[PDB]
């Protein structure tokens, strides 16, 4: 079905109503969303069906129709824009300042901004617009609120 | 079954609401993909 590029709303009408579980990115003919927003389930797209075609639970990434595309990264020093799509409200590009997850295995970007579980899935971008990774997959601090990886695949 | 809608174009905008700190978080990501906070 619709295969342009951008920023797209995962939905389901399994619950009452239609329910936002997330978000993901279509480029290049590929669907990019979190892995626990679909648990790996194929997409519909008008008549069209997407199916998976990578998808890892630990990176909690998944890709439809192809390999994952994007590869853009956070510099460490630049503020980014997280393209906040959430349920049942309009798209949205908050500035923001990245911190660090320091893990076993390296430092990851974050963003510290609280949304919906439903907007799992959002790009985070860079000054050029390049999907430098999503949003949905992070921690919560001493203050309740929800802070989030700049999750990015690989391009192989 | 879901299914998808377009809700945008991916595009940097100038001028966009600037909010949030940047703070330095001890974690660890399990076999699960879920992180926690490691103090
Ligand atoms: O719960 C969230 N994310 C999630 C859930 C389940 C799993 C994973 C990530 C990865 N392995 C399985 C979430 C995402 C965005 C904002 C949030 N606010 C909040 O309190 N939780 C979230």
């Amino acid at each position: 079905g619709e295969t342009t590029d951008g920023v797209y709303r995962v939905m389901t009408r399994r619950l009452l109503g239609s329910t936002q579980v997330g978000v993901g990115v279509m480029q290049e003919g590929v669907f990019h969303t979190m892995w626990h927003v679909t648990k790996g389930a194929a997409l519909r797209s008008g008549e069209g069906r997407l199916d998976p075609y990578w998808g890892d639970v630990k990176q909690d990434l998944v890709s439809y129709c192809g390999p994952w595309k994007l590869d853009a990264a956070w510099d460490g020093l630049s503020e980014v824009q997280l393209l906040a799509v959430p349920p049942g409200e309009r798209a949205k590009n908050i500035q923001t300042l990245p911190g660090i997850f320091k893990t076993k295995d390296g430092d990851i970007g974050a963003v510290a901004l609280d949304y919906p579980a439903g907007t799992s899935g959002s790009p985070i971008l860079d000054k050029c617009g390049r999907v430098i990774g999503l949003y949905g997959n992070g921690v919560v601090i001493k203050n309740g609120s929800y802070v989030s990886a700049i999750t990015q695949g690989k391009r192989e | 079954d879901m299914y998808i809608e377009r809700a945008g174009d991916i595009t940097w905008e100038k001028d966009a609401e600037v909010t949030g700190n940047s703070p330095r978080l001890d974690v660890a990501l399990d076999e699960s993909g879920d992180f926690s906070l490691v103090e």
